[PDB]
């Protein structure tokens, strides 16, 4: 309850309260590891052996009253390192009153962009896992980046205030733009419904051509994937005002009866 | 839930139970075919070993588990809310990813998430589900107990619950005279409130001061403030 407190750059290596023996029960310590402005924090563990879920380490990244969370470590084993974002990594210890363990150690060396891999510039799209894919998987129908960021949502709506409504805003690889409805059918309608995470198309109809952006030509084929071609040759273009209903949400699908008793 | 009634088999397909090493600990509400939503008060300190967790989908009777409607699944990823705080009891929600996808059967259906700019008015009759405990100092029930619980205002809840700082991100629901409220062993139970012939997720069972007590309702996590956060993991 009255252990160590905020440290700085020189003092790095520190135990919780007592390394050669066990920590006292009912203890609530705190180590507010700080650094200079613009520097992140690193929390590699050289030794870590604590009790079960009853004893955890609520690693915080607050810097203010609205504290965030980074990791909650417990039990034995070489737990993974923690890489904060702000320059104030708060470490709160919460222990029970039964079967206290030895302790742990932490060597926090600050720096810049520790943990997060350096993104590759010069036309190299960096998916959220650190992998680089310049143009091979820029929303083309592949799953190279295992986190799904390579095939992430490159489609959205426009003036679509509610949930399942809006324009036909489409991004081929880089630029967002609309499309055309010269060959628009219910098949591709439900296809783009499912691609947008929605139900089936209710009523698809255009309104008027608003902008002269590089609209795309939507087509159909038995290969499953829709054919797209961003050709800027279309007079009085019909911008799709897609009205897609929602998917099968939490409605009673079983064959229940009516027994009000 | 203490004063709950036995629910019809299939009336709540989006209410599953989370087993922690062969033992039911807390309940969860299935939102997508691979991502669940449960209270962070149970996965706190247990997310390091997701393989130990296991979620039975479409479970109605624990003893009647040999039925083909119950599809077991293994957990491989747990994501706790970043703004979680165990001391202040704020934002106690955490999603759980599934190993393999599951088909939407007759007894397995996804729940609807509350959209933004949609407030639930207090005093609205809508029930909950989950393995409610019949008696505080006893054991839970094998059947899915359920009962209607009206919604209350945040100001009235703060006046009735001065022990906890009730913020905007929490919504309470409980009888004025008590008797029927969520109890232990049912953390993470969904606050399913019907809206236009469709049930939503208007709250997650975070905790409870004293279940089945007058003027002592249960505080639920307001899911309407975390719609985009949950939807960011559904894809
Ligand atoms: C580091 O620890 C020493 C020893 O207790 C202390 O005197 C000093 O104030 C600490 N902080 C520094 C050197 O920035
Ligand atoms: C901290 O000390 C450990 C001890 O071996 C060392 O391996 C590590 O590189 C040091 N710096 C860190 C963890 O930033
Ligand atoms: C969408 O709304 C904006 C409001 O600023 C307007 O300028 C634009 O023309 C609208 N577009 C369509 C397609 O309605
Ligand atoms: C699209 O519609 C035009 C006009 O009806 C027609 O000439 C063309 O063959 C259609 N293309 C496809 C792929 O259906
Ligand atoms: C389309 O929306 C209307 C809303 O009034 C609804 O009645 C109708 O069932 C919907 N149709 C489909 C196919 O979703
Ligand atoms: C469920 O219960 C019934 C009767 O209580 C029994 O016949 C059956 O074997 C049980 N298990 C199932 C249906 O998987
Ligand atoms: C689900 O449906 C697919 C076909 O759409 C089928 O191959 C599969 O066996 C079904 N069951 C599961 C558990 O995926
Ligand atoms: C809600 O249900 C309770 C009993 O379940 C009943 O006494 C009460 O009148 C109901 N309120 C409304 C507004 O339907
Ligand atoms: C709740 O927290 C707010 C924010 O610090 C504070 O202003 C308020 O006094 C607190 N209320 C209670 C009852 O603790």
């Amino acid at each position: 309850c009255g252990g160590p407190f905020e440290l700085w750059e020189p003092n790095t290596t520190f135990s919780s309260t007592n390394f050669p023996n066990s920590y006292p029960n009912l203890a609530f310590c705190v180590w507010i590891l700080n650094a200079q402005k613009g520097k992140n924090i690193q929390l590699h563990f050289q030794e870590f052996d604590l009790e079960n879920i009853n004893d955890v380490v609520e690693i915080r990244d607050g810097e203010e009253a609205d504290s965030l969370l980074l990791a909650v470590y417990t039990g034995p084993g070489p737990v993974k390192d923690v890489f904060s974002t702000t320059n104030r990594m708060t470490v709160l210890l919460i222990t029970n009153d039964v079967l206290a363990r030895g302790g742990f150690k932490a060597n926090f060396t600050t720096g810049y962009h520790l943990g997060i891999p350096e993104p590759c510039k010069a036309d190299h799209f960096q998916c959220k896992n650190g992998e680089c894919v310049p143009l091979v998987n820029l929303c083309d129908g592949h799953l190279h980046c295992e986190d799904g960021s390579d095939e992430a949502d490159c489609v959205r709506f426009f003036n679509g205030t509610t949930n399942n409504n809006g324009l036909v805003r489409f991004r081929i690889q880089s630029i967002w733009h609309t499309a055309c409805a010269e060959n628009w059918t219910t098949q591709i309608s439900n296809d783009v419904c499912q691609l947008l995470g929605l139900g089936s198309g209710n009523s698809s109809k255009p309104i008027f051509p608003t902008d002269g952006g590089p609209f795309v030509k939507l087509n159909t084929a038995p290969d499953g994937h829709l054919i797209l071609t961003p050709s800027q040759q279309c007079l009085q273009d019909s911008l799709i005002r897609l009205q897609c209903n929602h998917k099968s949400c939490g409605k009673k699908l079983a064959a229940q009866d009516i027994t009000p008793k | 839930i203490v004063g709950g009634s036995n629910a019809k088999e299939g009336a709540w397909p989006w209410v599953v139970g989370l087993y922690y090493g062969g033992r039911l600990l807390c309940g969860a509400s299935l939102v997508s075919s691979d991502w669940l939503v449960s209270a962070a008060a149970c996965v706190y300190g247990r997310n390091l070993e997701p393989s130990k967790w296991t979620a039975i989908l479409g479970l109605h009777m624990k003893s009647n588990l040999t039925s083909p409607q119950t599809v077991p699944r293994l957990i491989d990823e747990i994501v706790i809310n970043p703004h979680y705080n165990r001391r202040r009891k704020d934002n106690a929600i955490a999603m759980m990813h599934l190993e393999f996808k599951v088909n939407y059967t007759d007894y397995i259906q996804p729940i609807c998430l509350p959209e933004e700019n949609q407030v639930f008015p207090p005093g609205r009759n809508c029930s909950i589900a989950g393995w409610g405990t019949v008696v505080y100092q006893g054991t839970t029930a094998n059947i899915l107990q359920e009962a209607d619980v009206p919604l209350l205002s945040n100001e009235r809840c703060q006046q009735q619950m001065p022990e906890y700082n009730i913020t905007e991100n929490m919504i309470c629901a409980g009888y004025e005279e008590g008797g029927i409220d969520s109890c232990q062993g049912d953390a993470g139970g969904p606050l399913m409130c019907q809206e236009n012939n469709r049930w939503f997720l208007a709250g997650v069972t975070s905790f409870g001061y004293k279940c089945a007590l007058p003027n002592r309702p249960g505080v639920y996590a307001r899911v309407s403030r975390f719609t985009e956060w949950i939807q960011s993991f559904l894809h």
